[PDB]
């Protein structure tokens, strides 16, 4: 009856210190539709976050992406947050270059 | 070559909250052109792509209109399941649906499409004959007969060997520059061990459009589908995509490994290697 | 452009 999103945290470029880029979380595979999604810089929550309009794959199964502008630089850390009523506590999901 | 254009209806009930959400969004390929969301300030169909945006007031109003009928149909669509399933009015329910047609080079039909769901299950399809109906269980059989009696897969062929196969084509003339190129993945292999004697070998494909892709690893010549890490293929935000495939080697043994691309933007399929 | 049918379930 409920299927658990899939989460993947990327940039829309390769990422290169100090060049603008966007920070991307998709998340997909998941039903029912609800899902709340923060991407994070340093643990703490991104306002004004974007996302795109709902929509779902062949097999039923949702999915968005959430973007905003972003400067990577050595030091700070980037992730993506998603709670689901799949989910007993939220899953991070950090950005790996 | 060829193209597709699909609808998807969302349509969610929130007992307590409102009445159910009806979301709707058309794609050509896999380029979102329009979307209508009920609980926007001002609902409306409303453009998602340059090439769209050329349509007059009459076709955006026409859109509006359809779209609001639409999820004043679901929302009913979602009270009748209730009955058909003995469900309480507490809890929260989904209707999808996706339709829409796919053309060849030539702009001939080559197959409609019109399905429907319900909390995530299949419910009721149109069959490729655009005139007989699966229904994937009794509550749907109901459905069924009801359409049945309507002539609704007539009215559904009319349109989808109509209306769908000229608006796609108009919209494929409309926006050629996008929708008619292809632009070719952008490929690399990276390196890393995870230990002094394995290392993951990754196969990378970058902003390629449309989303349709093929990347496979090969070792000594033979696939190694049971063995490969897979990622689904994800949306850059500009239009292309990304994927990548991944297999963990013997250290030492990289060169016998070769990741094979085949995209719609390529002439012929690529071979590439972990070049140290 | 989309289908207008009458779809009740």
């Amino acid at each position: 009856i409920q299927r658990t999103p899939k989460i993947q945290v990327y940039s829309r470029h390769p990422a290169e210190n100090g060049k603008s880029n966007f920070l991307n979380c998709y998340v997909s595979g998941f039903h029912p539709s609800d899902i709340e999604v923060d991407l994070l810089k340093n643990g703490e929550r991104i306002e004004k976050v974007e996302h795109s309009d709902l929509s779902f794959s062949k097999d039923w199964s949702f999915y968005l992406l959430y973007y905003t502008e972003f400067t990577p630089t050595e030091k700070d850390e980037y992730a993506c947050r998603v709670n689901h009523v799949t989910l007993s506590q939220p899953k991070i999901v950090k950005w790996d270059r | 070559g060829s193209h597709s254009m699909r609808y998807f209806y969302t349509a969610m009930s929130r007992p307590g909250r409102g009445e159910p959400r009806f979301i709707a969004v058309g794609y050509v390929d896999d380029t979102q052109f329009v979307r209508f969301d009920s609980d926007a300030a001002s609902p409306r169909m409303a453009p998602r792509a340059p090439w769209i945006e050329q349509e007059g007031p009459e076709y955006w109003d026409g859109e509006t209109r359809n779209m609001k009928a639409s999820a004043q149909t679901y929302r009913e669509n979602l009270r009748i399941a209730l009955r058909y399933y003995n469900q309480s009015e507490a809890g929260s329910h989904i209707i999808q649906v996706m339709y829409g047609c796919d053309v060849g080079p030539d702009g001939r039909l080559l197959r409609g499409h019109d399905q429907s769901a319900y909390d995530g299950k299949d419910y009721i399809a149109l069959n490729e004959d655009l005139s007989s109906w699966t229904a994937a269980d009794t509550a749907a059989q109901i459905t069924q007969r009801k359409w049945e009696a309507a002539r609704v897969a007539e009215q559904l062929r009319a349109y989808l060997e109509g209306l769908c196969v000229e608006w796609l084509r108009r919209y494929l003339e409309n926006g050629k520059e996008t929708l008619q190129r292809a632009d070719p993945p952008k490929t690399h292999v990276t390196h890393h061990p995870i230990s002094d004697h394995e290392a993951t070998l990754r196969c990378w494909a970058l902003g390629f459009y449309p989303a349709e892709i093929t990347l496979t690893w090969q070792r000594d010549g033979e696939d190694q589908t049971q063995d490969t890490e897979l990622v689904e293929t994800r949306p850059a935000g500009d239009r292309t995509f990304q994927k990548w495939a991944a297999v963990v080697v013997p250290s030492g043994e990289e060169q016998r490994y070769t990741c094979h691309v085949q995209h719609e933007g390529l002439p012929k399929p690529l071979t590439l290697r972990w070049e140290p | 452009l989309t289908v207008q049918v009458a779809r009740v379930w």
